[PDB]
């Protein structure tokens, strides 16, 4: 039953402040190597601080200052406070215990943390328009799913009616600071006249239910 | 007093210790040449405190120790007062007010052997910090979690020493570096160690 | 500091293949590496540490061996479970770890050129002030493919993002889109809009195109 349970993650603005909490059961934090090592979005590892059994701390130097590593020998857990929050300090946070010179053997789940300045927003929903121009064929048409935050929002066609050939992309963060995605069906093109498509969009922060016809463009 | 004190097996020595183990060499009822030692270029490191380096060939002290064991290039910053790190608190410690040298060199043509030297140690696991001149010697399976170990090497249980492997082909940071601590004692006693 | 490389970054491989995965120092580092596997979602996966030393719980296909700079992982036949990213790690580094960039190994099929569509901005969405124009590529594969935007022929950078799916678990394609964002004002500036792909199952770059305001 060895394992690592983080927990505290969540959303906060530039400047605020967040603390992390690690309990352990399966080993003794204060008789080890216990880090904190985040993963940005779409990036690698980063080992973020570490503490030793003797007590003795240490930072990355792009935390230095700002976070604390600490724990609680009563509860067995592990801890980091991070102060004065980024944008770029945006990850998941693992907490990890390291056996040999780094080598880290138990991982928890990790937490979540967003920073960011960004307002809580309901996406808007665009049709991406089935093309007017190949017979007998296959034709691709889709939903423009555009600046909402935070993450995530679901995607459906049809009310789960249409599932084959969907492909619902991962969103990317605009420079704005929020999110955008597309949702994209293939389908006979002769069905274009007769069966109806619409995408089913959920975003849950913002309350916000969408559904958007998506038919051919006329003129 | 007219014999000089044997600082030449302290820093040329056949063999140095692991820094776990650190050697220690008790020096008294000599002369002794300093301005030998910082007139030399063949140190890296040769730090002071409390003494300035030039002006101590006309000191006396009680006692001066000179203690001495090979560690990583990496690691010889750790050798100084009020560091931490894992030598610095399981291995060997210096007190914050400290008075004394450290005195270090580069060793790779002599302590790295191809496919790795793992005759050096040095100590991983260390339930607390060592004092000041505490050396640990002990061997005992490291417990890391609840269960006891009793002498097996398994999950939660570490042997707590490990080896540096120096291998020639290291970088600097990884390559064995040899380094001896003077120390000197200044206590209400004769004072058998003077320079000239 | 000491700074790693991994090679291949990417790596198409058939259950039951020999894969071999290399990890690069900067200087020599002795046996100081450890290798880690990881799932999207999923925490890394020690599997691998003082080089070659196998850890507890891990398949014994799994093996790792060098010294200095040159270390390789090898896994002796590719399992299912084993599609994912490997990292390597430097270990017992000063000032702190060093992870090296990572191998992707992706489900190996037959080559898939990808269909390509264009969607102009909805008339919606430009009475707001923005134009999104979308280039998907469907169903394609290997993973590499290079998407280049035009406006009446001058070569779009700077103001496109992309997205790519994970690999599908029916046909192991991906897809991908490409989103170019242009001011209301910048697209009524220009007529032809399209996207140029270029993919090893395409024997010459396809282009997909609209003209603005001609349906
Ligand atoms: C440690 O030894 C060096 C070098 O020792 C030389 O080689 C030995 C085998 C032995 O024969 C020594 O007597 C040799 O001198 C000492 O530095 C040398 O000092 C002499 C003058 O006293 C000089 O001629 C040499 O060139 C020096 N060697 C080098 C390499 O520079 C050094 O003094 C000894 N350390 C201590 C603390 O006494
Ligand atoms: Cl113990």
């Amino acid at each position: 039953q060895v394992q690592l349970v983080e927990s505290g993650g969540g959303l906060i603005q530039p400047g605020g402040s967040l603390r992390l909490s690690c309990a352990a059961s399966g080993l003794t934090v204060n008789r080890n190597y216990m880090s904190w090592i985040r993963q940005a979005p779409g990036k690698g590892l980063e080992w973020v601080s570490v503490i030793y059994s003797g007590g003795s701390t240490f930072y990355a130097d792009s935390v230095k200052g700002r976070f604390t590593i600490s724990r609680d020998n009563s509860k067995n857990t592990l801890s980091l406070q991070m102060n004065s929050l980024r944008a770029e300090d945006t990850a998941i946070y693992y907490c990890a215990r390291d056996f040999y010179e780094g080598s880290f053997d138990i991982w928890g789940q990790g937490t979540m943390v967003t920073v960011s300045s960004a307002s809580t927003k309901g996406p808007s929903v665009f049709p991406l328009a089935p093309s007017s121009k190949t017979s007998g064929g296959t034709a691709a048409l889709g939903c423009l799913v555009k600046d909402y935050f935070p993450e995530p929002v679901t995607v459906s066609w049809n009310s789960g009616a249409l599932t084959s050939g969907v492909h619902t992309f991962p969103a990317v963060l605009q420079s704005s600071g929020l999110y955008s995605l597309s949702s994209v069906v293939t389908v006979p093109s002769s069905s274009l006249g007769t069966q109806t498509y619409i995408c089913n969009v959920n975003h849950k922060p913002s309350n916000t239910k969408v559904d958007k016809k998506v038919e051919p463009k006329s003129c | 007093h007219t014999n000089l004190c044997p600082f030449g097996e302290v820093f040329n020595a056949t063999r140095f210790a692991s820094v776990y183990a650190w050697n220690r060499k008790r020096i008294s009822n000599c002369v002794a040449d300093y301005s030998v030692l910082y007139n030399s270029a063949s140190f890296s490191t040769f730090k002071c405190y409390g003494v300035s380096p030039t002006k101590l060939n006309d000191l006396c002290f009680t006692n001066v120790y000179a203690d001495s064991f090979v560690i990583r290039g990496d690691e010889v910053r750790q050798i100084a007062p009020g560091q931490t790190g894992k030598i610095a608190d399981y291995n060997y410690k210096l007190p914050d007010d400290f008075t004394g040298c450290v005195i270090a060199w580069n060793s790779n043509n002599l302590d790295s052997k191809v496919g790795g030297n793992y005759n050096y140690l040095y100590r991983l696991f260390r339930k607390s910090n060592l004092k000041p001149f505490e050396r640990d010697i002990s061997t005992e399976i490291y417990q890391a979690g609840s269960t006891p170990c009793n002498g097996v090497e398994g999950f939660n249980c570490y042997f707590p020493l490990q080896s540096y492997g120096f291998q020639p082909t290291n970088g600097v940071g990884y390559q064995p570096y040899r380094v001896v601590v003077l120390s000197f004692e200044l206590l209400h006693a004769p004072a058998t160690v003077c320079g000239k | 500091a000491i700074q790693l490389t991994q090679s291949p970054s990417f790596l198409s491989a058939s259950i039951g293949d020999r894969v071999t995965i290399t990890c690069r120092a900067s200087q020599g580092i002795s046996s100081y590496l450890a290798w880690y596997q990881q799932k999207p979602g999923k925490a890394p996966k020690l599997l691998i540490y003082a080089a070659s030393t196998l850890q507890s719980g891990v398949p014994s296909r799994f093996s790792g061996s060098g010294s200095g700079t040159e270390f390789t992982l090898t896994i002796s036949s590719l399992q299912p479970e084993d599609f994912a990213s490997y990292y390597c790690q430097q270990l017992n580094s000063y000032p702190a770890p060093v992870f090296g960039p990572g191998t992707k190994v992706d489900i190996k099929r037959t080559v898939a050129a990808p269909s390509v569509f264009i969607f102009p901005p909805s008339d919606e969405q430009l009475k707001s002030g923005t134009a999104s124009v979308v280039c998907l590529l469907n169903n394609f594969y290997p993973r590499e493919a290079k998407v280049q935007w035009k406006v009446d022929n001058a070569l779009q950078s700077g103001n496109s993002q992309e997205s790519v799916t994970e690999q599908d678990s029916k046909d192991s394609t991906y897809s991908l889109s490409s989103t170019l964002t242009l001011s209301k004002a910048d697209y009524e500036k220009h007529k032809v809009y399209a996207c140029e792909v270029t993919h090893q199952g395409l024997s010459s770059p396809v282009t997909k195109s609209f003209n603005r305001g001609e349906c």
